[PDB]
């Protein structure tokens, strides 16, 4: 409830109470009063924002635990995010965990092919609805999508909803990080981190790359 | 078929819960997709529907303006050295005898890029502010978007029911030429060869050329 | 993580007992007698039960999330899919004795030699 | 009407038909809105805002990007990286950063310390312009005067919405400078004085069209 | 355009007289009976069925044909024997039939055994295709769906009439097609796929002229 309302917090802190978009009110999770430009001043926007927010969302939090996991497993050889889609040009493929045998990926186009068309079928059910269900919420369905019913309650569903919101903007901000460490320091997440854990004050972002980004 | 509610749709079958209300299969190529919201606005998406029309329409005339030198030059003209390619073309105005039309030095031959852009920019400017203000000499026939009157000296656009399957059809045409021309973009830069001969290649081997061949291209080196 | 096959782990182990690539403080024939008699005391406590659905589905203790502990859907669903789990695995793992049988490697080896017969 | 109605000067001139929302009742209304992106009135009325936030800090950066290269040319000063897209660099080098060379004004050393101080400088300060704060609560977001007009160049309503024009059309002509500085910064690796000089010794064989079109594709430059 | 008294023709423009019975209500009717063989209704029906089993047949064979050709060649994968009018010789190897030439797939032995196996499996389902069984019970003897059209590819009635067309047609193509992989072979002891590289290099000196047919006298 204290996520909800006209007394939720806010982004700008204490200097946010002044500071609210009319439009943004307290109805929906992770509603922090963040609409400073005028993007999503027309509710029918602001929906189809509310949703690909959820989506890049939920995506990130996927991608942040698959960016990480490869890179901090054996056998895997600690393969960088952005070095991994090249394996699949290895002599030996995509073997999953490193152990022989498990998928033996050689053909990118193969995958690709299947990827499109189970893709295509999964998304288009999310949108017009199909065999795990239909009429269920776009963002919220359910159902089999909330096998553990962790979300019965309506009031445990709002709180957890706000949950999955702070954590997908997390991971959607730290993918946005991994995106331009990598283009500039040129290794893993967790090399990067690895690195500066070792010598802050000397690795970090304006000790070893800043002066060269020009 | 492409108008009315039972109209053709972006998703095909999956595309019942993705058509936005406002878009109700009135304007030509109204396939429901605007998943994103902008054009939620009546005015907006008025605006945006003009701003397409115009991209797809020079998208069409830079389709053919970006293979027609390189194709003359394979077998034709082959004239165009080095300026067959598109992206390799504009710097032919610096060359000795200069832009050089069909090869030809007697044709135009060009070679003062600051003259051209002043050309243009009057020529251009002058149409285009014809084009914002609505209204000019020639006939306008009442639709900034779709001006018949001098536009159109076939009298193609003469009855509605050919004129309804022809805007859909030059959306299409269009929406196609904009979407292969953000390709030869991409492809330039990756490829860095024209794009028929990124044709020529992918024939050549389609399993090895392909454009995850240049997939490592761009990769961050530490 | 021992890179031994299923079968042949049986053998090793006996000649020497380990676990992860540890030697185990304690002689095969000890862990014999003590396989029979924890498995044993195990077994009769479940045949304690008289209840013909709680012989299948004891709860309680070994239902510490109460994730189907009532008669709702979700538990019929979650009974649906443990079975159909169980039947994949009872078929899938009479695939890996036949395919020892017959290949001669393990699960994992017989995936690897498959790959490779290609 | 020479600025705000109906009569005011269009982004096209003659051949200029204003959009329905654009009334010409805010300052730079050239009637340009050919995307209709400001067709929502309340989305209008936050792009107003970010041009003008914009249009001043562009004023600052435009100003504040050739001062330390127009002294450094003429010898005024010496800088440890006179080039705005190298001034930040300064604090990586021997004796860290020093105002105008003095190596008695500031003298900065690290930059944690600046980029902490800025946050909580910058966070403050912004807070105060969205929220209000010490200088005042209740003034115009884009216009709060009082603290902000000692000199009191705007008491008299007409003399202050021409010069809110004056502003913005300094400061779009200020937002297009910078974008210019960045784009020439990053083709000629040069200053923005320094791209200057050039092309008055021969402006002829220095425009972009010259040295860096021709090499834009193909042949790198 | 397919169905009606206006459907295209096959003679075109040409077509002029068309035979009485052969109207439109059925997918690929292009008006050409010109040996009268269904004239009678009762065996018009017979015919129909025929043509779209046999048309199902050719195109399942038109792509078996031609994908163990295209893998040996295109390196994806090593069989015992590529060309469709030498698979059948693989049973007699030192082997056997290894599938995709993996020795750990099906890998059999004995001719008899695939005889007989296919005997069994084929006549259960022939008998299942004719008098309904465990996929389902007979509705249209060609056309059954329910079990056969688990996607759902043809629920509308109007995709299903457009669709019935697109079968016919492919599998005509596949007929025809699959006709020629039976005289290729015989005239060019080649593979179908090894003829249409041959005709690529050099069309002009590779074609059934140019080669051949003066030997066929
Ligand atoms: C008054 C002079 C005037 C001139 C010389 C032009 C010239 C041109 N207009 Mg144009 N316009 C002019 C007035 C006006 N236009 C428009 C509305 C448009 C549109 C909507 C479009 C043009 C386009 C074009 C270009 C396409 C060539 C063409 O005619 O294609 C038709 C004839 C043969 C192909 C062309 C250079 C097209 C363009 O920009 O192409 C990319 C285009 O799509 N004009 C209006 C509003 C009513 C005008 C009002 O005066
Ligand atoms: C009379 C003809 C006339 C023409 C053709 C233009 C054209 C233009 N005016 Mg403009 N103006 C004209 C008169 C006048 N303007 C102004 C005041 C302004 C302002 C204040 C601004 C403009 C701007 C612009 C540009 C808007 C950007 C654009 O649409 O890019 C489309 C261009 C292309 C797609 C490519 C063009 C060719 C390429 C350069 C080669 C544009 C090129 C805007 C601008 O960009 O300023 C620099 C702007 O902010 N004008 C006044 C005084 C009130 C005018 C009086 O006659
Ligand atoms: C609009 C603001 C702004 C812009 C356009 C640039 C642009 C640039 N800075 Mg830079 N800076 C800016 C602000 C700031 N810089 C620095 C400190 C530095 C250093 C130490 C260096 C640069 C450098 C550079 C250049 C190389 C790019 C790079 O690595 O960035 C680095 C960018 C940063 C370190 C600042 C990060 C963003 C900044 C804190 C945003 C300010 C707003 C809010 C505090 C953010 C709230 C969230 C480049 C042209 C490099 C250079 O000069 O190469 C020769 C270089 O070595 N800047 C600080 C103080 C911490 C800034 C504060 O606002
Ligand atoms: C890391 C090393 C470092 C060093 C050696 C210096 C050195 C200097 N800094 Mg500097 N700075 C350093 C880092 C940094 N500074 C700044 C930001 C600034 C600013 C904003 C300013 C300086 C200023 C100065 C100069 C002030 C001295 C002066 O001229 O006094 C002149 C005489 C006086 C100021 C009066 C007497 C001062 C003296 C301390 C008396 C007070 C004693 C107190 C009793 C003790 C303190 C507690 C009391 C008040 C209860 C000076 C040479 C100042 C400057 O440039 O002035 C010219 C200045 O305004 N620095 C940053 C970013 C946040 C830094 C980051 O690392
Ligand atoms: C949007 C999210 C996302 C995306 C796009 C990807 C994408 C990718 N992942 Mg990944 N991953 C993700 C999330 C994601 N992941 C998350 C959240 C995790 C944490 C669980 C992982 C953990 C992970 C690992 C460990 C690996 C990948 C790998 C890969 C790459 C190939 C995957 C593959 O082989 O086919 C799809 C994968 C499957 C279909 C899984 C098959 C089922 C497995 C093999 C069975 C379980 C192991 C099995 C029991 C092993 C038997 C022997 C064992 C007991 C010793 C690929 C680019 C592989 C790689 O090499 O990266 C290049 C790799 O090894 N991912
Ligand atoms: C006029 C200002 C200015 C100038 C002259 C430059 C100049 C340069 N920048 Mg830079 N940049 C600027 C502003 C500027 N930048 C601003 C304001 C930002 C913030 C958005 C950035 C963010 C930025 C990034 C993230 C990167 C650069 C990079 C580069 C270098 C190009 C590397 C390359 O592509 O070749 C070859 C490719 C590489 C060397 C791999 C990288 C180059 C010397 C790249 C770099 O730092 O190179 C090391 C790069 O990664 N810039
Ligand atoms: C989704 C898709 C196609 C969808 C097809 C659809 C919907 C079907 C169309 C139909 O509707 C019609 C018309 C008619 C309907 O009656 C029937 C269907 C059949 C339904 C294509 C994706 C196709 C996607 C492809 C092939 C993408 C290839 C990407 C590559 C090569 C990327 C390479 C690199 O990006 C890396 C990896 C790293 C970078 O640094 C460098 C580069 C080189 C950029
Ligand atoms: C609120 C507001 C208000 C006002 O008004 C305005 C403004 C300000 C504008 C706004 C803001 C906004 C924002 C902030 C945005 C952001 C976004 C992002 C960053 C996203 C991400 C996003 C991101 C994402 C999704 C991500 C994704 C990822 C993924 C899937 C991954 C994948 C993968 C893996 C796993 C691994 C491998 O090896 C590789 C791969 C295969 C690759
Ligand atoms: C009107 C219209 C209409 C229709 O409808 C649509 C459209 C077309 C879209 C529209 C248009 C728009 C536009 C034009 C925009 C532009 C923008 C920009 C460029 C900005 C800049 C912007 C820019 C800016 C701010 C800038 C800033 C800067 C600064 C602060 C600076 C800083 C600094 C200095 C001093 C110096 C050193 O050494 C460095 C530093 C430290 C770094
Ligand atoms: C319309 C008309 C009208 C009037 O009446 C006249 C007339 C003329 C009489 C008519 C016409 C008719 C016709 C044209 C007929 C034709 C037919 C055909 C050719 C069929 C095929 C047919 C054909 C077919 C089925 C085929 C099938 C195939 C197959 C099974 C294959 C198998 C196989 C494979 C995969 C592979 C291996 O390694 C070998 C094998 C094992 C061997
Ligand atoms: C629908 C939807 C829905 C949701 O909701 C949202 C969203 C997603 C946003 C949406 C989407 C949209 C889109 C897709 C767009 C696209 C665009 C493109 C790609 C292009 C244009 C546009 C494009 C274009 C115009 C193009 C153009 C081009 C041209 C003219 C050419 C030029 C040229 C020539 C001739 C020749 C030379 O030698 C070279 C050059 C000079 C180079």
């Amino acid at each position: 409830s204290q996520w909800y309302g006209p007394d939720r917090p806010k982004f700008l802190g204490p200097y946010s109470t002044n500071f609210v978009p009319s439009y943004l009110t307290g109805e929906f999770p992770g509603d922090y009063g963040w609409d400073t430009s005028g993007l999503s001043a027309d509710p029918a926007t602001f929906a189809r924002y509310r949703e690909i927010e959820v989506i890049h969302a939920r995506w990130a939090m996927l991608g942040a635990l698959g960016c990480v996991v490869p890179e901090l497993l054996d056998g895997t050889n600690h393969i960088a995010w952005f070095k991994a889609g090249a394996e699949i040009f290895g002599d030996d493929g995509i073997q999953y965990l490193g152990i022989p045998g498990l998928i033996n990926a050689k053909s990118i186009v193969a995958t690709l092919i299947v990827q499109v068309v189970l893709m295509s079928y999964v998304e288009g059910y999310r949108v017009n609805g199909g065999p795990a269900g239909t009429g269920l919420d776009a963002v919220y369905p359910g159902g089999n999508f909330d096998p553990l019913g962790l979300a019965d309650d309506p009031d445990t569903l709002a709180e957890l909803k706000v949950k999955e919101i702070k954590n997908g903007r997390l991971a959607m901000l730290s993918m946005f990080g991994f995106f331009i460490q990598a283009i500039v320091t040129g290794e893993g997440p967790i090399k990067n981190l690895n690195d500066h854990l070792a010598d802050a004050s000397a690795n970090n972002f304006y000790a070893l790359y800043a002066k060269n980004l020009a | 078929e492409f108008y009315g509610p039972d109209r053709a749709k972006w998703l095909g079958p999956f595309s019942e819960g993705s058509v936005p209300s406002y878009l109700k299969g009135e304007f030509p190529g109204d396939y429901g997709w605007d998943t994103a919201g902008l054009s939620a606005d009546p005015e907006t998406f008025a605006r945006y529907r003009e701003i397409e029309v115009i991209h797809a329409r020079w998208a069409m005339l830079g389709a053919l303006g970006c293979l027609t030198p390189e194709l003359l030059q394979n077998n034709g003209a082959a004239d165009f050295g080095e300026a067959a390619v598109w992206f390799k073309a504009g710097a032919s105005i610096f060359n000795e005898d200069g832009l050089n039309y069909l090869g030809n030095p007697s044709l135009i031959h060009a070679q003062s890029i600051v003259a051209v852009l002043l050309t243009q920019l009057v020529i251009m400017g002058a149409a285009e502010a014809y084009r914002y203000s609505g209204e000019g000499p020639v006939e306008t026939s009442g639709d900034s978007l779709y001006p018949g009157g001098f536009f159109d000296p076939l009298g193609l656009a003469d009855d509605p029911d050919t004129l309804a399957e022809l805007k859909v059809k030059e959306i299409k045409n269009g929406r196609l030429a904009m979407f292969s021309m953000f390709g030869f973009f991409v492809q330039g830069l990756v490829t860095g060869k024209s794009p028929l001969e990124n044709l020529a290649d992918h024939l050549a081997e389609p399993s090895v050329n392909n454009g995850f061949a240049s997939a490592t291209k761009f990769l961050p080196l530490p | 993580v021992t890179g031994d096959s299923w079968v042949a782990a049986q053998t090793l182990v006996y000649n020497q007992p380990q676990y992860a690539g540890i030697d185990l403080p304690f002689d095969i024939y000890t862990l014999a007698v003590l396989n029979s008699v924890l498995m044993g005391g195990v077994e009769l406590f479940r045949n304690s039960e008289l209840d013909p659905e709680r012989r299948c589905y004891p709860g309680g203790a070994f239902d510490p999330l109460n994730l189907a502990s009532d008669d709702s859907e979700r538990t019929q669903k979650l009974r649906e899919a443990e079975i159909k789990h169980a039947r994949l695995a009872m078929v899938s793992f009479l695939g890996y004795t036949v395919q020892a049988w017959y290949t001669g490697e393990g699960a994992l080896g017989s995936l690897n030699k498959f790959a490779n017969g290609f | 009407v020479e600025w705000y109605g109906p009569n005011r000067p269009q982004f096209l001139g003659p051949f200029s038909n204003p959009p329905s929302y654009l009334k010409g009742e805010f300052p730079g209304d050239y009637g340009w809105d050919t995307a209709g992106l400001s067709a929502d009135p309340e989305t209008f009325a936050r792009y107003r805002e970010l041009e003008v936030i914009h249009a001043r800090w562009a004023m600052l950066g435009a100003l504040g990007c050739v001062t330390p290269e127009l002294l450094q040319r003429n010898g005024v000063a010496n800088f440890g990286e006179a080039v705005w897209f190298k001034a930040g660099a300064q604090i990586f080098q021997e004796g860290g950063l020093d105002y105008l060379g003095n190596p008695s004004l500031i003298h900065a050393q690290s930059i944690v310390a600046i980029l902490l101080t800025q946050l909580v400088l910058m966070g403050l300060i912004e807070g105060y312009r969205v929220n209000g704060g010490p200088a005042g609560e209740g003034l115009d977001a884009l216009y709060p005067g009082e603290a902000f007009d000692p000199l009191g160049l705007a008491d008299d309503p007409d003399t202050f919405a021409e010069l809110k024009v004056k502003e913005l059309k300094n400061g779009r002509l200020a937002m297009v400078s910078m974008l210019g500085f960045g784009v020439q910064g990053l083709i000629t690796r040069k200053g923005p004085i320094e791209n200057l000089a050039d092309h008055l010794a021969a402006p002829d064989a220095t425009n972009f069209w010259v040295d860096y079109a021709p090499k834009s594709a193909g042949i790198g430059y």
